């Protein structure tokens, strides 16, 4: 086509979706990770995670307001990944890398799994 | 704005 | 912070939200523009438009499944802008620029209004 | 991935 493109549009959209998340505006699901609860937008979760895409396209699970993750999932690792979904920024640290990688594999977040594998390989 |  | 950032994340999120729109997955509102209807995600509309942000943060309108735009709004101009919201690409043409600019002013989409004003100024 |  003969379209023009606004370079910052995608980043500005995500920044606004994160602002809605911070103010708990139009969040439509609670993700339960053991004793912790995380409110989010189903559409953002699906856009970032192969697991959430599969969950919310299911004819029964699409209507659930609460999703319980596997008990092996670490709430801090989930929190780091939820923040990454809404910001593009990943708080990857020596102390959390194993939990973040395990959570990203479970959530099917391929690019996160890739950088975790590379950061681990560098320290061995 | 750019030509994509 | 000491975060790392994935450059393409925001673009990939928006691409996936557009895929959900194309398959009519988790759309939660119909925007009525005269005889035409447009299905969308309230969160994406709010993230792109000052008017939709104001509408869906209203304690009564947040719960509406149908929103009727002013009868002066052109359905083609709205369609072009809805596509821009989900893609960052704007199909701006000599034949549609007046309708697109009028629709972007109504929707409160400041960057679109700005490029329309500049393209009009160049042709005068 | 980059240093933002
Ligand atoms: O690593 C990742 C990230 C991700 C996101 C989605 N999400 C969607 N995929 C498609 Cl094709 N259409 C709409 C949506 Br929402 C699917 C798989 C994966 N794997
Ligand atoms: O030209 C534009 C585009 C736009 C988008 C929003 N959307 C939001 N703004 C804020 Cl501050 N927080 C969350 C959301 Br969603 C507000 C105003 C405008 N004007
Ligand atoms: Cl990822
Ligand atoms: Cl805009």
């Amino acid at each position: 086509d003969s379209c023009i493109q606004f370079t910052r549009h995608a980043s500005d959209v995500l920044l606004n979706l994160n602002r809605l998340r911070s103010r708990d505006i139009l969040t439509d699901v609670v993700i339960v990770v053991s004793r912790e609860q995380f409110r989010a937008h189903k559409t953002v979760l699906m856009a970032c995670s192969g697991l959430f895409y599969s969950i919310f396209t299911d004819q029964l699970k699409c209507n659930l307001s609460v999703i319980n993750l596997d008990p092996e999932i670490n709430p801090e690792g989930f929190c780091i990944l939820l923040d990454f979904m809404y910001t593009s920024r990943l708080n990857l640290r020596e102390g959390n890398i194993m939990a973040v990688m395990a959570t990203a594999m479970y959530l099917q977040m391929e690019h996160v799994v890739d950088t975790c594998r590379k950061f681990i390989k560098a320290s061995e | 704005w750019v030509i994509p």
